[PDB]
């Protein structure tokens, strides 16, 4: 919330500010002083994400994904096909959001590395949906890998969480 | 206390809180238009991001089209109590009852308008 | 539909047709009588009075003030000194049939006049119903007017000032002024009836206290300009 003043108001508040100053340094002269000129989120309840993709092959992209979800103390987990959650307080969620959707590009091109060399690569991510829970069960923020779309649920099924995945 | 129920865009305290800080950048940033007025013209020109009013006004009506504009342009308005405080909000000694954010080219304020928009648009019900 | 503000629009607009045709007939009635007695159009500014004079004095000029009926229409005085006019008219007497349409248009020109009246009244009466606060300020006639235009009540209201500034201009309460003062009196005008019409959207101070006040106001701004 802010205040403006205005031009009368600079005046006098200039003028009374200089003059205090002047004169004090004026009684200095004469009286010889001076020569002569944490992670975030919420215990009660828990903001949560969701978020869904074509492709996470990038590295960039795995790395960060890791980082900040460690940085920000944001609960949750990652899992994909041979889908992304996140918890928390909800200013750490608004910054993950804004990194996904808005910083990071997945349409971008990169040259990944193999256990032989390097070789290019040439997908697309959308939120499903964000809202609140009783309980995060989610411990950690843990990213892993399912070969189907069916111990993939299981995982989730560890959680009670089956329902977040949309084919 | 008790506001006109015809000021149907009312802000609670924290939103006005809000309001008038955005208002005061815009006033900074020069997207702001002050007055019944000039907030007018800003509809009718479809330069207006959203429309600010004060539920203080004695002639509640004299910006009562306002919110008929806005209805028919599809920009959001808001009611605050204090006409004195919107006044100093928008740089001026004397009582402002409307005022219009108004769009600018590359805003460092977009992000702010858009959010406040939005809560908007959720008041509106 | 079927707003009563449109017939009383269309009402305040036959009052204008009306006064156009009775400037005409004036005009009219003034050069034909002009033969019998030239003098008495100098005498007589007021249109309607003039008329209703020579309806009254027709061929015969002398004795003028012995008649009981046009020292109902004119000031003692001003009989006085048409009567001496009379006396030293150089016009003649006109034709049996000149006199008769002199008196058939005059006829026509009060009757007329009686409409005018009674239209007058009625735009009157039904916009101090209609808008009792912008009335005040700038009578029944204007406000029709600019509610003609702006189509209506509401759709007045929802307009901003600088808007519904034309009409103003050429109201009785901005005329009365200098023209030195006339367009930012117009403005100020504007200004207040934007006010007061936003009241009577919502039907308020039906008694027009706001008008009042905000006449008064005006006024007083005028005054201070002088």
């Amino acid at each position: 919330l802010g205040v403006y003043l205005t031009k009368k108001e600079q005046k006098k508040l200039r003028r009374q500010t200089r003059r205090e100053a002047q004169k004090e340094l004026q009684e200095k002269v004469r009286l010889g002083l001076m020569p002569p000129p944490l992670k975030e989120d919420i215990s009660q309840g828990v903001h949560i994400s969701v978020y869904r993709v074509r492709n996470l092959s990038n590295p960039a992209k795995k790395f960060k994904i890791e980082a900040n979800a460690g940085q920000l103390y944001l609960t949750g987990v990652v899992v994909l096909h041979k889908v992304v959650v996140v918890e928390g307080g909800p200013k750490a969620q608004k910054k993950f959001k804004r990194l996904m959707l808005h910083r990071i590009k997945w349409d971008e091109q990169t040259s990944n590395t193999k256990g032989d060399d390097d070789e290019e690569s040439d997908n697309k991510c959308v939120l499903v949906w964000e809202g609140t829970a009783k309980d995060r069960s989610f411990g950690e923020m843990k990213f892993k890998q399912c070969p189907t779309e069916n111990m993939a649920r299981e995982h989730f099924k560890k959680h009670g969480a089956e329902h977040y995945w949309d084919l | 206390a008790d506001v006109n129920p015809k000021a149907y865009p009312l802000a609670d305290a924290h939103l006005t809180k809000k309001l008038l800080d955005l208002v005061q950048q815009s006033c900074n940033y020069k997207q702001l238009r002050k007055g019944a007025n000039e907030a007018t013209k800003t509809l009718n020109r479809g330069i207006s991001e959203f429309i600010v009013m004060a539920a203080d006004a004695e002639p509640l009506e004299i910006i009562l089209h306002l919110p008929l504009l806005c209805e028919d342009k599809n920009v959001p308005y808001v009611f605050v109590r204090s006409k004195q405080a919107l006044g100093r909000a928008c740089g001026v000694s004397r009582p402002v009852i409307a005022c219009s954010v108004t769009i600018k080219e590359g805003s460092q304020l977009k992000q702010q308008i858009q959010s406040i928009q939005q809560s908007i648009e959720r008041l509106l019900v | 539909a079927a707003p009563e503000y449109r017939v009383i629009v269309d009402a305040n607009n036959l009052t204008v047709e009306i006064e156009n045709e009775l400037n005409i007939i004036h005009k009219f009635i003034r050069d034909k009588y002009s033969k019998r007695f030239p003098e008495l159009e100098s005498l007589v500014p007021n249109a309607l009075d003039y008329i209703r004079t020579v309806k009254e004095l027709g061929n015969s000029l002398d004795k003028c003030k012995n008649n009981e009926n046009l020292q109902q229409i004119l000031t003692n005085a001003t009989i006085m000194v048409v009567s001496v006019t009379a006396s030293t008219t150089q016009g003649q007497q006109l034709s049996e049939e000149e006199l008769e349409r002199l008196e058939e248009a005059c006829d026509m020109a009060l009757e007329l006049n009686a409409s005018k009246h009674r239209i007058y009244e009625y735009v009157e009466s039904r916009m101090s119903f209609i808008a009792p606060n912008l009335s005040i300020i700038i009578g029944a006639s204007t406000a029709a007017k600019i509610m003609g235009v702006a189509g209506g009540l509401t759709n007045l209201s929802k307009m901003p000032a600088c808007n519904i500034m034309g009409y103003i201009y050429h109201s009785d309460i901005v005329q009365s002024l200098p023209p030195d003062l006339r367009r930012k009196a117009a403005r100020l005008v504007a200004a207040k009836c934007t006010l007061a019409a936003r009241v009577d959207s919502f039907h308020e101070s039906t008694e027009g206290k706001v008008g009042y006040e905000l006449k008064d106001e005006i006024e007083r701004k005028f005054d201070k300009w002088q």
